[PDB]
C-alpha cells in the first residue's frame, strides 16, 4: 500500500538503485518518490535509465525527486523520452544536473510537443546553462502557465538585464507564484527592485 | 545622450514590445564601469537598435567591450570618433548589422579590418563612406569585399582620395549582376 516513498541524505548505491529496478514493478501505487539529495558513484546512467525504463511501466506517478550523479545528461533525453511516453506529473524536483543549452532546449521540444501543466513544484539545481540559455529558458518557462513553488538556484551566475525583464514580464503574468527560489545570483538595486510581486523571494 | 540612472531607471521598471530605439552618443570622455554596464543594459528594450557614435573619445577602443552584451543592433553611424581594427572586426563580426555609416577618418585604413573582413555583414542595405585615408591596394581588397555582398542598395562613397583606378574595380565589382 505504500503510496509515498522519501529518501535525502543516504547512502545509496546503484545496487538500491539497481534492486530497485528489478523488483520495483511489484509495487503500483508508489506514486510519490524522493531519492534526491543523494549520488551514485558508478552506473547512475545505467541504473537511472533501467530506473525510468522501469518508470515506463507505473501508470500513477506524479512525483518525481531525482539526486545528482556522473555522465547524466546522456540520462536526460531518455528520461524526458519516458515523459514523453508519460502524459502525467504534478512534481518535479532535479537536482545538480550541470545541465547546458541543448538539454535545456531539448526540454524545450517537450513542453513545446507534450503540454504538462498540472507541475506545481520544480528544482533546478546547480546547472551552467548559459544567457542565451536563460532567455530561451524564458521562452520555454513562457510556455508554462501553472507552476506554483519552484527554484532555479545554480552557481554564482551574473544574468543579463534580458533575463531579468523577462523574469519580470513572465513572472508577472503567472498567477501561482508562492515561493521561488534563487540562489547564487546578483541582483544589486534595479534589478532586485524590479521583480517583487504575489511570490516570496528566496536569495 | 550628452557629455545616468534616471533613464536607467525609466527603461528599467517596465519593459514591452518597442520597435526600435535611437542613441544619441555625445562626446563621451569619462569612462566609468557603472554607465558601461547600465547604459550597455539598457539597450534589450527594443527589437532593433540605432546606434549612433557623435564625437566620442572614450570609445576610441571599447566598441566591443561595451557592446558584447548587447546582441540587439540594426544599424550603426561612426561621427568622428577614433577606431581600431579589432573593434572594426567586430563591427563585420555582428550580423544583424543592416545599415552602416562612417564619417571623418584621418588615420590610414589598417588591413584586416572593416574592409578587409566586409562580406560579412549579409544583410548590408545601406552603406555611408566618407574621409577615409586609404590607398589603391586598400580599394582594391575593399571592391573585393563588394563582391561578396549581394543585398546592397544604397552606397555612398564620398571625399575619397588616394584612390586612383580603384573605382575600375569599384564599380567592376558593382556591376557585375542585376544587383
Amino acid at each position: 500500500d505504500l503510496q509515498e516513498m522519501k529518501l535525502v541524505a543516504c547512502c545509496l548505491t546503484a545496487n538500491s538503485v539497481k534492486v530497485l529496478a528489478q523488483n520495483l514493478h511489484n509495487l503500483i501505487k508508489l506514486s510519490i518518490l524522493d531519492i534526491s539529495e543523494n549520488y551514485l558513484e558508478k552506473d547512475g546512467n545505467e541504473a537511472l535509465q533501467e530506473l525510468i525504463g522501469r518508470l515506463g511501466v507505473l501508470g500513477e506517478l506524479t512525483t518525481l525527486m531525482l539526486p545528482w550523479c556522473w555522465d547524466v545528461h546522456t540520462s536526460l533525453p531518455k528520461l524526458l523520452k519516458q515523459l514523453e511516453g508519460t502524459p502525467g506529473l504534478a512534481k518535479l524536483g532535479l537536482k545538480n544536473w550541470r545541465l547546458r543549452d541543448e538539454e535545456i532546449k531539448s526540454l524545450g521540444e517537450f513542453l513545446e510537443m507534450n503540454p504538462l501543466r498540472d507541475l506545481q513544484q520544480l528544482d533546478l539545481a546547480g546547472h551552467c546553462v548559459s544567457s542565451d540559455g536563460w532567455l530561451y529558458f524564458m521562452n520555454v518557462f513562457e510556455n508554462l502557465k501553472q507552476l506554483v513553488f519552484f527554484d532555479f538556484s545554480t552557481e554564482e551566475f551574473l544574468p543579463d538585464a534580458a533575463l531579468v525583464r523577462k523574469l519580470s514580464q513572465v513572472l508577472s503574468k503567472l498567477t501561482l507564484l508562492q515561493e521561488v527560489k534563487l540562489t547564487g545570483w546578483e541582483f544589486d538595486d534595479y534589478d532586485i527592485s524590479a521583480i517583487k510581486g504575489t511570490f516570496k523571494l528566496v536569495t | 545622450f550628452y557629455e545616468p540612472p534616471r533613464a536607467v531607471s525609466l527603461f528599467f521598471n517596465w519593459k514591452q514590445e518597442f520597435k526600435t530605439l535611437e542613441v544619441t552618443l555625445r562626446d563621451i570622455n569619462k569612462l566609468n564601469k557603472q554607465d558601461i554596464k547600465y547604459l550597455g543594459k539598457i539597450f534589450s528594450s527594443a527589437t532593433n537598435l540605432r546606434l549612433h557614435i557623435k564625437r566620442c573619445a572614450a570609445m576610441a577602443g571599447r566598441l566591443s567591450s561595451v557592446l558584447r552584451t548587447c546582441k540587439n543592433m540594426h544599424t550603426l553611424m561612426v561621427e568622428a570618433s577614433p577606431l581600431t581594427t579589432d573593434d572594426e572586426q567586430y563591427i563585420t563580426s555582428v550580423t544583424g548589422l543592416q545599415n552602416l555609416s562612417i564619417h571623418r577618418l584621418h588615420t590610414q585604413q589598417l588591413p584586416g579590418g572593416l574592409i578587409d573582413s566586409l562580406g560579412n555583414l549579409k544583410n548590408l542595405e545601406r552603406l555611408i563612406l566618407d574621409d577615409i585615408r586609404m590607398n589603391e591596394e586598400d580599394a582594391k581588397n575593399l571592391a573585393e569585399g563588394l563582391r561578396s555582398l549581394k543585398k546592397m542598395r544604397l552606397l555612398h562613397l564620398t571625399h575619397l582620395s588616394d584612390i586612383g583606378e580603384g573605382m575600375d574595380y569599384i564599380v567592376k565589382s558593382l556591376s557585375e549582376e542585376s544587383c
